[PDB]
């Protein structure tokens, strides 16, 4: 049964963010530029609900075992009947991270001690206008990690990186902020697994209801709009529905349902699984947790 | 002349369906195949085969998920039996396989020439003389079939004689199953043979059929082609009526 697939094609993002003590959570993050040879100084940056205490390196085979998780979780919801057979530093040699107190960051960016100066203006004037401004905002706390992929990088395995961190307040800051661009849409390619975080529909129905997904092209195809509360759990996705005909005997319709994506959460454990695969948003924003207080 | 098996036999034969569905021992022992799934939907092609079958007064005798080992004695049973007032045997194999293999429930090969030797005139010399027709639904390779463009459309006989052997599948190709509907090869040989059957026509007949059907079916997906291909070392028409 095939051995032909996952390769240079596999790339969406994945992200974990697990409390690991009393004040201390630790952030996994695999995006597609860090699964490239990279040729030249590569930058990245998001948000922290608190202070970075250490940054490591973690083995690819983390990957898969969190899209996992997660993928498998949303399948439950399917119906797919395709055809199947039988001022804080931590250097390193090819990375560099920097965490800084993001209203900081705005006021030195400039300062390129992280080796990112090459580039000079015609390219780090880029991320002020794109990305900075979606970095920092009226609650200049939302410390922003900055990291400077070095080539040699790819060399071996364990791409992934993980941020080990003190929330401050009780926050948590799921990553999926994009860098703002000028057509005005932006694509979601990300499976995030976060725990010990508390429920939120409120802000979960606003972004699953701005998604578009993708088409099955089908004139009958309609996209239809969930909001489940089962025994111990709770899912707010969007779901792709078409039937489909026999393809001999009796007249059997197949309803399908595919191309699912949003929020599902488990009542219990207090985890919460998040699916935006290929879907289309207007809404470029980073999803606001609270840690089970 | 001419000529043509006999079938008059009230109880035509038995219909040894082996149908594979859980390949969880599997996923666990043998290393290679642990990214492996279950055949979800085997039991539409095993329901499937039972009635086409049935109405072709074959006394079916269905068997549950079956490991390599279960599979052998099986199959060592219903060839120390007698065949006489039967005049025709049929086994159907349901599962994953590779080249010229059949995966179990456990997770180890079979190759098929010792799973359709079994019942040679030799071995059997109940069923010597008597079609034994062998149905084997399975991959048999991991590569995928091209498709191009038609723009149409009282003495002794030979041990190993009378023999129909339907491959879902030519070789080192993979064969495709549908949990919704069912595998296209063992559908096409029910929509095909329970229809063509009635108005008499070989078995040779409506495998050449069959192998139209699946040669159209097309995996939308990646562009996937199926193409059966049957062995026959027959010696006269295989036809079986029914009412």
């Amino acid at each position: 049964c095939v051995i032909f697939p996952v390769e240079i094609d596999v790339s969406q993002t994945i992200i974990r963010d697990c409390q690991v003590d009393k004040q201390t959570r630790e952030l996994v993050y695999i995006n597609k530029i860090m699964n490239t040879q990279l040729t030249k100084p590569v930058l990245m940056m998001f948000n922290i609900s608190g202070p970075i205490r250490s940054v490591t390196r973690k083995n690819n085979n983390l990957r898969d075992r969190i899209k996992s998780k997660v993928d498998e979780q949303f399948d439950q919801l399917e119906r797919d009947y395709s055809d199947q057979m039988d001022i804080k530093y931590f250097k390193d040699e090819h990375y560099s991270v920097s965490c800084q107190n993001g209203s900081v960051l705005k006021s030195k960016f400039a300062k390129i001690l992280k080796s990112h100066d090459y580039t000079d203006k015609k390219s780090i004037e880029a991320y002020e206008k794109y990305c900075l401004p979606k970095l920092v905002d009226e609650r200049n706390d939302y410390y922003v990690a900055v990291c400077v992929l070095k080539p040699g990088f790819e060399n071996g395995s364990n791409q992934v990186l993980s941020f080990e961190y003190n929330p401050i307040g009780n926050k948590v800051i799921v990553p999926f902020a994009h860098e703002i661009n000028d057509t005005g849409l932006y694509e979601y390619d990300v499976v995030a697994y976060v725990d010990s975080v508390q429920f939120d529909g409120e802000q979960f129905e606003e972004f699953v209801q701005s998604l578009i997904l993708p088409s099955s092209f089908k004139n009958s195809e309609k996209v239809l709009y969930y909001n489940e509360a089962s025994k111990n759990k709770s899912m707010i996705y969007k779901a792709l529905e078409f039937t489909t005909e026999s393809s001999w005997g009796k007249s059997e319709k197949y309803n399908w349902k595919i191309f699912c994506n949003g929020f599902i959460y488990d009542k219990k454990s207090k985890v919460l699984y998040v699916k935006l695969h290929n879907v289309t948003s207007a809404l470029n924003k980073n999803v606001i947790l609270n840690t089970i207080k | 002349l001419d000529k043509v098996y006999q079938m008059k036999s009230k109880p035509r034969g038995y219909c040894l369906i082996i149908n594979n569905h859980n390949f969880a021992k599997a996923r666990e022992k043998v290393p290679k195949l642990h990214s492996i799934r279950d055949r979800n939907g085997t039991h539409l092609d095993a329901g499937a085969l039972t009635t086409t079958f049935e109405e072709l007064h074959f006394e079916i005798k269905p068997h549950h998920d079956c490991t390599v080992e279960q599979i052998y004695e099986i199959l060592k049973i219903y060839q120390l039996m007698d065949h006489s007032n039967m005049d025709c045997f049929i086994c159907c194999i349901l599962s994953h396989g590779d080249k010229g293999i059949i995966y179990g429930t456990d997770g180890q090969e079979a190759p098929i020439y010792e799973l359709t030797s079994q019942f040679t005139g030799l071995k059997c010399p109940s069923l010597a003389g008597k079609p034994k027709v062998f149905f084997i639904q399975a991959c048999q390779g991991d590569n995928y079939q091209k498709g191009i463009p038609v723009e149409t459309d009282t003495r002794y006989i030979p041990d190993e004689a009378d023999f129909l052997l339907g491959m879902a599948t030519v070789n080192n190709c993979v064969s495709y199953r549908n949990p919704a509907e069912g595998t296209w090869y063992i559908q096409s040989l029910c929509q095909s043979l329970r229809e063509r059957c009635p108005r008499g026509d070989d078995i040779l007949t409506i495998l050449t059929e069959v192998n139209y059907e699946v040669s159209n079916k097309d995996d939308k997906k990646n562009m996937g082609k199926q193409m059966p291909q049957p062995t026959f070392t027959l010696r006269k028409k295989l036809v079986f009526p029914s009412d």
